[PDB]
């Protein structure tokens, strides 16, 4: 076997080691050594892989990728890297003893394309129109990873986020990945009340006291029919000799933009938008104009802060003339909390930037919330096309090996060895959990393949919780559709770019 | 021994390259910054973001990018070739024989190559009348992925690309990639493609009061623009007055839908929206009154303008326009038709008279599929695009270096000089292409770069099988196949002229010595 | 890979530092900073703080055990004999293949019937001066000379009698230990109200 | 691991003899004891020249010798099964498998392979004695050895041991044995009844065909002459009184004649031409020279007392080829000795060899060719050899292991995987790529023919029927191959540690 290609097999299985152990509910931890003091305990692979970046290897692919998986999808999304180097594992054993190194990307292919088949063939439908059960589905996932008690809270309030998240893009019908998604880390207060937030935070409004409060109509007004841009650098460049005269010329330019701030208070929007920045000299004069104005937006901004308002377009205060997506904005409220006084905006049935009504003495609980609604994200982004999801949780392994090991036996070829070679490596997810679990790996792994060779078992597995080999069916727990698939898919694709590699430099 | 060195080193830089060649190649780490590692197969990137720092290989590695900038792709070819020839005469120096000699040899050989290929392996550019074959054949091995559907690639692409013409010196029949507009497309089934023998787009519905919906008999080539979103500022902030710069942007938008009055009194139903437009313009004027476009690609304009024979640079200075455009726009399209066509709201354009070019709707089902048909559709279009315009084919994978190979052995056979054996192991070096595509198809390069010599011998040797003479491989195969019924090939051009480079460098870094 | 060997032997060390420490019979150990001065102490939460751990996983117990230990601070010593005898026993049945996660189900099963049985353990009535003076005499003697124990425990029951009224905890506030040079202890009572610097 | 570090050494061995496997094998020169040069085919040859301090691989040396003892036919497929065998056992253990497990799985998968094989009996030997089928059942095994020989070895030991198959129950396989003629052709070699050797006898031929034989081993010596001192004796009386006791020993020999009835005898040591014209007078033979293997097993044979005495036939010594006759063919003249009777009709293979190095050789393949005789006459039933049955139990196997949960199930994929690795070893040798030859073979295995094999002789991974092509193989053979196999296998796994 060409022996680069070995070095890159064996670097892949070193980072699987790192993390193999380190799956599933019931995971085992992990120790850093910071040579300059301190030290982490973690069990969340994903922190190990951002951290343990000394790997000069191929196996940079691995890490990229796998930091791709995690800002694309991110929940149990460490299980790739385990998938890659057991199947890499098992390619050296035939790459080795007969140099091949091409049939066996042939094999991974259909490997792939199988095991898509037989993911789509032996899950379970579930609907996404009823609470009655993605409740109790989506409760259960999110538990499994970090939660205990404030499952059915944090639940209800990103699913129902998810839920307003639905249909924003009105022609591929998919929601963003985390251009809306964003969260405000709102702190203290009394930590049950976090409740549902069907909308976004508006942060720089109510810095003074007098900022703005509880207008309707969501107004704007531009430089079209009653503004102008003779607000900005209206008289000279700015020019730089000492600070006295530098804040002098910068409070030229504000003051103008002043001017036409006053002539904006007349106008009376509910918002407004500006680029460049605003003064707060003219901010402290918009009782009367109950105006804000949110200033140095980016263009992620003027768009997703904007069509979340659905704002109008107004020359005047009296009329409506324009609105970017209708009365997007239902409500907007400010509770009256923080020294920052916490504006909410509220907006239906848009696609709109997000932000959950979220309290906590301490920020774990506050940083969880993210991670739940990204699987949430998932869930209803596999279900709104695919209305089905995956036993996973190591269960559905067994099946698909199963599955994949008949179709080899009707295949001919000597790529019929490393197919059959991917079944068995697909089956690290199992034994990984079954090890962590400090069961018997082979007796257990050997009586779950074995009632996996029945008929209609196809959703028997391991409890993660317990070690034992009862059925993951009518359990509870449950992977989804996108991310088994994507899984896959990751864990394919790297295992190609790693035996495609056949030199450096 | 310094230029035994050199040898160890071009081999050194030739083996990096090997794996890469032919289309199964497998893919190769090279760093050249310590901040990210590049994944690529492709031999022209490969050798151009790698060096090495052996002099020997920066000549090489030169020569190559030369042949790879001068006459295109084929650099890999030339490094391997180069390279293997260059050991191998060094095998030769170490049988005593001196370099000139085989530089000698090597010359005549390269002679002889650039007469024996022009002369019996070559096609007279109507692919010997079976280009409606030779393409079913290569949209199957250009596009494996495809699979199936097949045959309908071929008989697309053969009318769709002959219906394009090129102008050029004396007129070469060179039909670009661009000739062909690629409308990626899902949500029906997969079978079939439109191709638009002709251009295709998408217009506002319902504002549609110009009869574009039906059959014109005439048309136009004018852009289009409509704003109220300040998009023309005639007047800066040089001045402050506060009520002094809002008129000017209402007073455009009027100026310009009377413009626009002055472009619908004209008619010619093809009016096409210039780029610029803000979205709250485009929610703006689908109530507010416009003829426009959503902002469609602007590459596609100007190949639409390009293929209507009238570009509105000649009439107007910008794609806005402020002068009354000239009647130089007066478009010439003999039928464009409305169809609710592939369950999408598109406009057909046929085969616009003077200067023309082509398109395809996709009529696909799910959208990554449906990418790869994308892909696999431009890989057609390209390959193909260099089968046509190369005018001039010599039948690609190993078939002309296993020819060559015998030929010029018999050649050395009967040459009787100084340099005879650098005539015969130039052949047996030059069939390192056949051995490097067999060993990356996953075929032992001993039995199928045999049956290539075996072939080649029994068809130039007995003349009854002139047509065994046009069998190679270049993927992963069972059994070599014919390029007759496979249609596998490369420009005999480039293919010549990187052989000629390649004998070249092995010249130049064998007169280095000491 | 029993990587976790050393996490034990690091347990076992940092345990053996911090045995002999127990009861008001047992040793006191000195800190000698980098300045050169001296530090005399016996409570486990200074002596985690000894930044001469010499091993990184011991640092890192010894922080957990004082983050741990600051929410009541009478239990911080202890707890590193606990946990060095669970790992004593957990390498001893390591030694058989035996994987680690059962025997931290079983702690957890242990720590579940344990906090139940300790709910019985414990004795509940009202604070009088007596069994008051008896429990901080036991809390103090354990970290001080037997000698003066008691003359320290009077005023700490004193201290924590004068702010009974209601449920609040320790606050500074009102108890702000005032110290100065002197040639001998003579009564260190605390003074009603408060002292100036 | 003490477990894999004996393991190693069946690996070891296992890779050394898997180039001698079957025909296109690859040859090995062994050096004797003596710094003797030659190159063999026989792996058991292999392993008597190749020393064995490892005790797993001595393991595998008596079970080959133990084949030997049972049948001669496959003694080189237990040790590379069981090599084979081991290294999956390995692959079980670094799984993590206990021994005792993997040990009950192969046996229950060796057991239901004993009882299947017979299942894959494609037909027998039904007409023996006849040389059409026995040929052609010996081809096997000639090319089993050596190659270049296929049909004739084949049709020369069919016609040889039709001659030694009178009695319809059973035979012994000593009753053919080998005489050496060096530098003669390989193909002037030719079949005779009885006893024969090459080197010369003296005296007229007279083959007496009731010549009841005098059997002596050395009843004569070589040249010796007394020194009256330290210095040589001057008389010549030593040598005269010397030939004329020869003259009259050989008198009382004639006289003897009646009690001994030999017209023949044998010796070692050397006679002169003063014995040639006494025999010639008295018209006897006497074969001046023999080896003594040669000697020792016509002493055996003979049924005769035999001993290196100076002194005229005795009683006791009565001859048991007693129509002795002499022959010349192969231009080479030899002394005959045979029996008419069809009882113990031994009959004897004259090799004719231009190399000592081929000729014994050649020898080993003749061996192994009276060896699968044997194993026919015993049993009939014939199996489809040349991966043929190697692929077909391997199926049979892992469709048990398929079937059959339990902690087993990876002992019987092993072991099918043991089975699948005898093809690959033998295309190894034959010079094709193993792994597309397998996957071939064994997917044209899964349906219709149930004997198909791989062809050694063609170029490209290339599988043909078995049947058609007449390369079968021994049922019996092959039966006691894979117990042994496993047995050795499954006992050398069981230790697991050496003790000095
Ligand atoms: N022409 C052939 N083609 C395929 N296989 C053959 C051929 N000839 C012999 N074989 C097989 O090769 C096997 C090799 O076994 P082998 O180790 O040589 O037996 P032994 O050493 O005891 O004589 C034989 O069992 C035989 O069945």
């Amino acid at each position: 076997g060409r022996k680069v290609q070995s070095g890159n097999i064996n670097a892949a299985k070193t980072i699987a080691d790192i993390i193999r152990t380190c799956l599933g509910p019931k995971s085992m931890m992990k120790m850093l050594l910071d040579p300059m003091g301190g030290i982490v305990m973690t069990n969340d692979g994903n922190a190990i892989l951002r951290e343990i970046q000394v790997q000069h290897p191929a196996a940079k692919s691995m890490i990229e990728i796998s930091r791709t998986q995690d800002e694309e999808v991110g929940d149990g999304t460490t299980s790739v890297i385990i998938l890659a180097g057991e199947m890499l594992s098992v390619a050296e054993h035939f790459l080795e003893q007969q140099m091949h190194p091409t049939v066996v990307i042939s094999a991974y292919r259909k490997a792939l394309d199988d095991m898509i088949s037989t993911l789509k063939k032996i899950s379970i439908p579930v609907d996404i129109s009823d609470s009655d059960m993605m409740l109790n589905i989506i409760n259960s996932s999110i538990t499994t990873k970090a939660i205990s008690r404030w499952s059915s809270l944090a639940c209800n309030i990103a699913l129902d986020a998810v839920k307003m998240v639905q249909f924003e893009e009105n022609g591929r019908k998919e929601i963003d990945i985390k251009k809306y998604a964003r969260v405000e880390k709102i702190p203290g207060g009394i930590i049950e009340d976090s409740c549902v937030l069907r909308g976004v935070m508006i942060n720089k409004d109510v810095t003074h006291p007098r900022m703005r409060r509880y207008i309707k109509n969501p107004r704007i007004v531009l430089l079209d029919s009653s503004l102008e841009y003779k607000k900005g650098e209206s008289q000279t460049d700015i020019e730089i000799t000492r600070e006295e005269d530098f804040t002098r010329i910068l409070q030229m330019e504000e003051e103008y933009i002043q001017q036409l701030c006053e002539d904006i208070i007349q106008l009376k929007p509910d918002v407004v938008i500006t680029e460049k920045g605003i003064s707060d000299l003219a901010q402290h004069y918009l009782m009367r104009a109950n105006i804000t104005a949110i200033r140095r937006v980016r263009k992620t901004d003027n768009n997703r802060i904007a069509r979340a308002c659905g704002a109008r377009i107004v020359s005047r205060p009296e009329e409506l003339r324009e609105d970017d997506v209708g009365t997007g904005a239902g409500l907007l409220e400010i509770k009256k909390i923080g020294d920052e006084y916490f504006t909410f905006i509220t907006d239906c049935k848009d696609p709109k930037a997000c932000t959950i009504l979220l309290r906590g003495a301490s920020k774990e609980i506050l940083s969880e919330v993210e991670r739940n609604l990204q699987d949430a994200m998932q869930v209803c982004r596999n279900v709104l096309l695919d209305p089905q999801l995956v036993p996973g949780g190591g269960a559905s392994e067994m099946a698909v090996a199963h599955a994949l090991t008949e179709k080899s036996k009707a295949m001919t070829g000597v790529e019929q060895w490393p197919y059959r070679a991917v079944a068995q490596a697909l089956e690290v997810i199992p034994r990984t959990l079954i090890q962590n679990c400090g069961a018997s790996t082979i007796r257990l792994l050997t009586s779950l393949r074995a009632k996996h060779t029945q008929e209609n078992c196809e959703t028997w597995g391991v409890n993660g919780e317990t070690g034992t080999l009862v059925d993951m069916k009518e359990l509870g727990i449950w992977e989804p559709l996108a991310v088994k698939l994507q899984t896959y898919k990751t864990a394919v694709e790297t295992a190609v770019l790693l035996l495609r590699i056949d030199d450096i430099v | 021994t310094i230029r035994s060195q050199n040898v160890m080193a071009a081999a050194s830089i030739a083996n990096i390259v090997k794996s890469s060649l032919g289309p199964v190649g497998l893919d190769k780490m090279l760093v050249d910054d310590i901040g990210d590692v590049t994944i690529t197969n492709d031999g022209a990137t490969i050798l151009k973001l790698l060096e090495v720092e052996h002099p020997a290989a920066k000549v090489l590695c030169e020569l190559a990018d030369l042949q790879d900038k001068e006459v295109g792709d084929g650099t890999t070819s030339v490094v391997i070739i180069a390279a293997e020839l260059l050991k191998n005469a060094d095998e030769l120096v170490k049988q005593k024989i001196h370099p000139t000699s085989v530089i000698s040899g090597y010359r005549l050989a390269c002679k002889e190559a650039v007469r024996y290929i022009n002369e019996n392996l070559i096609v007279n550019t109507d692919e010997l009348g079976r280009d409606c074959l030779i393409n079913a054949a290569k949209t199957s091995m250009s596009s494996k992925i495809i699979g199936i559907n097949g045959d309908f690639f071929a008989n697309m692409v053969v009318d769709a690309v002959l219906a394009i013409k090129y102008t050029d010196i004396r007129g070469q029949p060179r039909y670009p990639v661009n000739s062909v507009n690629i409308l990626k497309a899902h949500g029906r089934s997969q079978m079939e493609s439109m191709l638009i023998s002709g251009y295709a787009l998408n217009c506002v519905v319902g504002s549609q009061g110009m009869p574009k919906r039906i059959v014109n008999a005439k048309i136009a080539c004018l852009d289009f623009s409509l704003q109220k979103t300040k998009m023309k500022l005639g007047v800066q902030v040089v001045i402050t007055d506060p009520e002094k710069l809002d008129q000017i942007r209402q007073r455009e938008s009027d100026i310009t839908k009377e413009r626009i009055q002055k472009i619908l009194a004209t008619g010619a139903n093809v009016i096409l929206t210039t780029g610029g437009i803000d979205d709250m313009c485009l929610k703006y004027f689908v109530e507010a009154g416009a003829m426009a476009v959503r902002r469609v690609l602007k590459r596609d304009l100007k190949r639409i303008a390009k293929a209507s024979g009238a570009t509105i640079l000649s009439t107007l200075a910008n794609l806005e326009g402020e002068e009354t455009f000239e009647a130089a726009m007066l478009g010439q399209a003999e039928e464009v038709v409305q169809e609710r066509i592939c369950d999408d709201e598109l406009i057909l354009i046929k085969n616009t008279k003077a200067r023309t070019s082509a398109s395809i709707i996709l009529r696909g089902a799910n959208d990554f599929m449906c990418d790869e048909m994308e892909r696999s559709l431009h890989d057609a279009l390209c390959v193909v695009k260099r089968v046509l315009e190369s005018k001039s084919v010599v039948p690609g994978g190993g078939a002309v270096e296993a020819a060559l190979s015998i030929y010029l052995e018999n050649y050395a056979t009967s040459m009787g000089s100084r340099e005879q054996l650098a005539i015969a192991e130039f052949a047996r070096s030059l069939l390192v292409i056949p051995n490097t595509l067999a060993v990356n198809a996953a075929q032992d390069s001993t039995d199928l770069v045999a049956k290539l010599r075996a072939f080649h011998n029994e068809a130039q040797v007995n003349p009854e099988r002139k047509n065994l003479k046009w069998i190679g491989l270049d993927l992963s195969n069972g059994k070599p196949r014919d390029n007759k019924q496979a249609g596998v090939f490369e420009p005999t051009i480039v293919k010549v002229k990187s052989l000629k480079f390649a004998t070249e460098a092995a010249i130049t870094i064998l007169r280095i010595d000491d | 890979q029993a990587a976790l060997a050393v996490n034990i032997s690091a347990a076992r060390g940092l345990q053996d530092v911090l045995r002999t420490n127990l009861g008001p019979k047992g040793t006191m150990k000195m800190l000698v900073s980098g300045a050169g001065d001296i530090k005399l102490t016996k409570d486990g939460n200074v002596l985690l703080h000894e930044m001469q751990i010499q091993h990184p996983t011991a640092s890192l117990i010894a922080k957990v055990a004082t983050a741990q230990d600051d929410i009541t601070g009478d239990g911080t010593t202890s707890n590193v004999l606990i946990i060095g005898e669970l790992l004593k026993q957990a390498d001893l049945y390591i030694s058989e293949g035996l994987h680690p996660r059962i025997i931290t189900e079983g702690f957890e099963a242990a720590k579940e019937k344990a906090l139940q049985f300790l709910e019985e353990v414990k004795v509940s009535r009202e604070m009088d001066r007596e069994t008051l003076i008896d429990v901080a005499r036991t809390s103090l003697r354990t970290k001080v000379h037997a000698e003066l124990a008691d003359v320290l425990t009077e005023a700490v029951v004193d201290s924590i009698l004068a702010i009974k009224k209601q449920d609040e905890p320790i606050d500074l506030f009102m108890i702000e230990i005032m110290e100065m040079k002197h040639k001998s202890e003579t009564d260190t009572s605390l003074i009603r109200g408060l002292v100036l610097d | 691991e003490a477990v894999y570090r004996n393991i190693q050494a069946c690996k070891e061995l296992a890779q050394t003899t898997r180039t001698a496997y079957g025909p296109n094998g690859m040859n090995k020169m062994v050096i004797n004891h003596l710094e003797k040069l030659f190159v063999t085919n026989d792996a058991a040859t292999i392993l008597r020249e190749l020393e064995v301090q490892h005790p797993a691989a001595k393991m595998i040396v008596m079970a080959s010798h133990m084949q030997e003892q049972e049948v001669g036919d496959g003694t080189n497929f237990v040790l590379v099964f069981a090599g084979a065998l081991l290294e999956l056992a390995e692959e079980l253990l670094r799984i993590g498998l206990s021994v005792s497990e993997v040990i009950e799985g192969y046996e229950i998968a060796c057991r239901k392979a004993h009882e299947i094989l017979p299942n894959l009996v494609c037909c027998s030997a039904k007409n023996l004695r006849d040389i059409d089928e026995v040929s052609s059942l010996l081809r096997t095994s000639i090319m089993s050895k050596q190659y270049g020989n296929e049909v004739f070895l084949a049709k020369l030991i069919a016609q040889a041991c039709v001659s030694i198959f009178p009695d319809s129950g059973h035979f012994n396989v000593d009753n053919i044995r080998v005489c050496k003629i060096l530098g003669s052709g390989i193909s002037s070699s030719s079949v005779l009844h009885g006893m024969v050797f090459k080197k010369e006898t003296e005296g007229d031929v007279t083959s007496v065909k009731d010549a009841k034989i005098a059997v002596y081993s050395c009843p004569f010596d070589g040249m010796i002459t007394e020194t009256k001192g330290t210095v040589l004796i001057k008389t010549a009386e030593e040598l005269m009184n010397f030939s004329k006791g020869e003259e009259n020993l050989m008198d009382a020999q004639v006289k003897a004649i009646a009690d001994t009835g030999a017209n023949v005898v044998v010796t070692g040591g050397k006679v002169a031409d003063m014995a040639l014209h006494y025999a010639n007078k008295y018209n006897i033979m006497l074969v001046r020279l023999n080896s003594k293997w040669d000697l020792r097993r016509l002493c055996k044979t003979v049924g005769a007392t035999a001993l290196p005495r100076l002194t005229p036939p005795v009683l006791e010594e009565m001859g048991h080829c007693d129509s002795v006759y002499l022959s010349e063919v192969g231009d080479t003249q030899v002394v005959v000795f045979k029996h008419e009777k069809e009882d113990g009709a031994i009959s004897t293979i004259v090799l004719r060899g231009s190399t000592d190095n081929l000729m014994d050789d050649i020898e080993r393949a003749v061996d192994d060719g009276v060896n699968t005789f044997k194993v026919l006459t015993r049993d009939k039933r014939l199996v489809p050899g040349g991966g043929a049955t190697e692929i077909e139990l391997a199926k049979q196997i892992t469709s048990y292991g398929e079937t059959c949960p339990g902690l087993e199930q990876y002992a019987i994929k092993k072991f099918a995987e043991a089975f699948e690795a005898i093809p690959r070893a033998l295309a190894e040798n034959s010079g094709v790529k193993a792994n597309e030859v397998i996957s071939k073979l064994y997917a044209v295995h899964q349906e219709g023919n149930k004997n198909v094999g791989l062809d050694i002789e063609a170029e490209v991974p290339a599988v043909k029927d078995m049947l058609e092509a007449g390369i079968l193989d021994t049922y019996l053979g092959k039966y006691w191959a894979i117990k042994l196999a496993t047995n050795a296998a499954v006992t050398v796994l069981r230790v697991d540690q050496i003790i000095m």
